[PDB]
RNA sequence: GUGGGGUAACGGCCCACCAAGCCGAAGAUCGGUACGGGCCGUGAGAGCGGGAGCCCGGAGAUGGACACUGAGACACGGGUCCA
RNA sequence: CGGCUUUUCCGGAGUGUAAAAAGCUCCGGGAAUAAGGGCUGGGCAAGGCCGGUGGCAGCCGCCGCGGUAAUACCGGCGGCCCGAGUGGUGGCCACUAUUAUUGGGCCUAAAGCGGCCGUAGCCGGGCCCGUAAGUCCCUGGCGAAAUCCCACGGCUCAACCGUGGGGCUCGCUGGGGAUACUGCGGGCCUUGGGACCGGGAGAGGCCGGGGGUACCCCCGGGGUAGGGGUGAAAUCCUAUAAUCCCGGGGGGACCGCCAGUGGCGAAGGCGCCCGGCUGGAACGGGUCCGACGGUGAGCGCGGAAGGCCAGGGGAGCGAACCGGAUUAGAUACCCGGGUAGUCCUGGCUGUAAAGGAUGCGGGCUAGGUGUCGGGCGAGCUUCGAGCUCGCCCGGUGCCGUAGGGAAGCCGUUAAGCCCGCCGCCUGGGGAGUACGGCCGCAAGGCUGAAACUUAAAGGAAUUGGCGGGGGAGCACUACAAGGGGUGGAGCGUGCGGU
RNA sequence: GGUCAGGUCGAGCCCGGGCUCCGUGAGGGGGGAGAAGUCGUAACAAGGUAACCGUAGGGGAACCUACGGCUCGAUCACCUCCU
RNA sequence: UAACUUCGGGAGAAGGGGUGCCUGCGGGUGCGUAACCCGCAGGUCGCAGUGACUAGGGGGGCCCGACUGUUUAAUAAAAA
């Protein structure tokens, strides 16, 4: 034999085989219990609006240096902490302390940030609910409290 | 000891269809072994064979013409219907055209396309191409 | 390397056990 | 031909006669047969050494081949000749012999005991006994409500 | 197990008496997670993942408990009652 | 620029509504009249220039890009994709034979349990016969519609819908038939297995007995001033005298050469000799049972050294320890002392690079050589298989064909080709940790995670460089040998600094 | 339809305990990052005391040392191989 | 019926319920309806059924000493 029963009868050895050497995947043995949901905070959910606390800059990682923009916002029903990178060149002059905010993931739930950025695990869509992208470009919409 | 004795008897003789040896002698030796030579021997796999039966042990002495690619058997011998056959079919056999996947039948034993020609079909013993 | 670690582990769990132990 | 069970030594290459009836150069009748078998029976000797006494010196290699045909239901050899004349032990010449030899390890352990190798080999015999014993009790050398253990077997012997 | 009630009706459903069983490593029990099915998503297939409109069945109607009236209800837009 | 037609859009007619709208559809009027979004460095390349900026500001899915001529940033310009979309973040499948049934590994990359047994379980030689449970065939009862596929038909088209055929999670049911295969039942045989007799080798085990070498000590004699120790040394020992040398006696631990590329054992492991008890093991002869078989979750058992426990012992050795040296310092190499332990008995512990980093069994697949033990046919003989040639059986080594392997290597003692069965692995660190449970006297063992973070971790082989790594070989910017000199002075000169 | 006895179905409420899950505390350990200091030179070349290993004690630390194992082991020598 | 544990214990942990009289039964031991004892059902009164008398309050952390015992016969019984 190469491993693993064979017999008519044998059947019930290898399903179990299959299901217990299965769980040696970290991402199917995460999602099935639910580990990824539950732990990156959001509660699953695909995005989630917040109160800014603060604008804080984050130092670059091993080879690079800049500050980075950053929130740190409160999520609302939640009631976590997180901290937040904002995208776009002049962004961060948009967000005005204590408005609303929407916040995603970037690039894998998975915990790992994009390779320039430390801790965060965040992306900033919206202030005041409208995006930044569009803040970026002058005509479109210019913002508000 | 040993199991699956046909198994055993052609995995030498494919060993030795490889190595392009004369005749083979295999030692273990059976129903199950000497039908299946004798379905080999009626496509033409196999030229002349002879059995001595000695008090200890047949032995089969198989002529190689030198004709047989590949000959063994099947791991666990799966029931297969009918139907499960073209599946089997392309999954074993090199092509369409060898056709021995040793099929056990209702009818006697048959190749796979002596025993589609009959229509009828069982366990899965074994092949050879 | 290997002994090291085996000392940091075992000064790890006997400490760490004396905090349980001292803490039992 | 081998197999390596409590050593990675091969097994003897030592084989049968492929004979499958009997020499005519070798001659006995069916009753002398039976005379022969019965009377070393009566020494004491067992039924291995019984054969190995009728090839040495009668000549007669198997007396399955020799016998049978007489009464061709299954061949006449040394322990069915017994069985029919009464002479015949009730447990089988195999399980005898394995647990004789099992009870006189015993004895050695008794007034001996730091031995590693003979402790092991009393591992190794009673092992084979409880395979051995396992296969008899369905086939009807031994009842079912036996089970192996060491004082059972201490009464056997005795 | 025996006998008995109760119900539309079998039945430890309920009950009296009697017995000591019954279940479990071919994974019981317990914990977690979940309406289930037709289907669906992807994938050459095998396989994996999924329960969404719709259709099919059950469950429920602020949380919990309860009868009456009717063939039928313990009753989303009927009642009683506690929170 | 010339001509053509002319989507929205206007107006009308019915419709429909069984009130509109939906304004369709028909007709009249009638315009070239809504197009965007991403990327352009390698990866993908599918697509390159200029200006600005200058390791910033940014870009970012990864590898990366920006540190003063940036195709990667920003803007422009140009180009590629796609097109009423395009792109972001998240989830799922694919790619991923990175879950291996199709279709994965485990010598060294992650991964073999330190070994065994035998239970559940899986798997099982041949020959005959019964049944036909699995299995195959046929029939039939049946698994809604819908979705899917095919045909035709309908709506301007197609989506969708109608009709007709197929398939469906397809897990159930009944009767009839076949019997290779499998299951069961019965009978039958020796190839596997187990068993026997007789020769035989060995550092297997236990027990009794018994010798000597050396080290140490103690005692007398002899005999003076050092011995010991090292790279040098010191400590140290020694003057009521050491070292030495001679004789005498006591103690504890062990058994060089022998001794092998050797033997034995399941494994840990095993060496004076002798006998007794006792385990394994080869061969010839299959003489006896007659598939009794293989593997094996669980379970059970043995398991170096070190540690623990009780009791007894202690020469030499020696963690810890105490000095001396060395060193910059030395918690070390080196020396001089020393306790636990090393020994025994009883119990416990249960680990390991417990290795051949290679689980076990069977079958098949070039050989060569050496070697151990057994059989055989001869020659030799000291008449004993003592010396030797070969075939063969079992065992241990090397080399190598076919093949396998990434290579190194492996190659009938497989890492080849097959079959059966177990354990284990599935990127790295976190971490062999935490908790929880079990075990243990204790020390600790068994089991065994997640948060977080990373584009590597890793293996083999190549090339060079390197080494207080080895071998060969030269040199005068080398060292020695050798002669003269700089560093001391005054001055000249270049420099550092001021 | 009244009130009142006995009996039955029977929540929330309260108390005590059990199981399970979340937030969070003086104090105390390591862990992954960090550019740059400090101490020593540990491994990697025989890393200047071969290395690793199981275990036991000690030292600030890398570590050192004992015992037993292993070479994935060290230098020519050695021995032995092989030639 | 917890923490803990020298697995012996902790433990009578803790906390919760019941307990009377009558009327009628059953079981055990025996011998034949004695002498007692252990249960079961119904009916029913009080504020309360161990109604009296008899009769432990419990739980947790810490210090000390192992325990039991002994001690200043007669101001100190403890940790000594």
């Amino acid at each position: 034999g190469k491993k693993a029963p064979n017999g008519e009868f044998a059947g019930r050895k290898l399903k179990l085989k299959r299901k217990k050497f299965r769980w040696s995947d970290i991402r199917y043995k995460r999602r099935v219990l639910r580990l990824k949901e539950k732990s990156d905070p959001l509660e699953g959910a695909p995005q989630a609006r917040g109160i800014v606390l603060e604008k804080i800059a984050v130092e670059a990682k091993q080879p690079n240096s800049g500050m980075r923009k950053a929130v740190r916002v409160q999520l609302i029903k939640n009631g976590k902490v997180v901290t937040a990178f904002c995208p776009g060149d002049g962004a961060i002059k948009f967000i005005d302390e204590h408005d609303e905010v929407i916040i995603e993931g970037i690039g894998g739930p998975k915990g790992g940030s994009m390779g320039d950025i430390p801790g965060i695990r965040y992306k900033v869509v919206k202030v005041n609910r409208v995006s930044l992208k569009e803040l970026v470009k002058g005509r479109k919409e210019k913002p508000r409290r | 000891t040993l199991l699956d004795p046909l198994a055993n008897a052609l995995s030498h003789i494919t060993n030795s269809e490889r190595v392009g040896k004369r005749e083979v002698y295999i030692k273990p030796a059976s129903k199950l072994i000497g039908e299946v030579l004798r379905v080999m021997q009626k496509y033409g796999y196999i030229g002349e064979f002879e059995f001595i039966d000695d008090g200890r042990a047949g032995v089969y002495r198989v002529q190689l013409l030198g004709r047989i690619n590949k000959a063994g058997a099947i791991k666990p011998r799966f029931p297969v219907k009918v139907s499960e056959f073209e599946k089997w079919e392309k999954r074993f056999l090199p092509a369409f055209e060898f056709g021995i996947l040793i099929v056990s039948t209702s009818q006697g034993v048959m190749s796979h396309k002596e025993a589609i020609e009959k229509g009828i079909g069982g366990r899965l013993i074994a092949y050879v191409y | 390397m290997r002994w090291k670690w085996i000392k940091k582990r075992i000064r790890r769990l006997k400490r760490q056990r004396k905090k349980e132990r001292g803490l039992i | 031909m081998a197999r390596m069970h409590a050593r990675k030594r091969g097994k003897s290459g030592s084989k049968r006669p492929p004979r499958t009836a009997p020499p005519i150069w070798v001659e006995y009748t069916v009753e002398e047969i039976e005379n022969l078998v019965v009377k070393l029976r009566k020494e004491g000797y067992s039924t291995a050494m019984i054969g190995t006494i009728l090839r040495d010196q009668y000549g007669i290699p198997s007396v399955k081949l020799f016998k049978d045909p007489d009464n061709p239901n299954r061949n006449l050899t040394i322990t069915r000749i017994l069985e029919k004349h009464g002479l015949a032990p009730e447990i089988p010449e195999d399980l005898m012999f394995l647990i004789r030899r099992a009870v006189n390890l015993r004895k050695h352990l008794e007034q001996h005991p730091k031995d590693l190798h003979s402790m092991r080999g009393l591992q190794l015999i009673e092992s084979k006994i409880r395979r051995l014993v396992k296969y008899y009790k369905r086939k009807g050398k031994l009842p079912k409500n036996w089970r192996y253990d060491p004082e059972t077997a201490k009464l056997l012997v005795r």
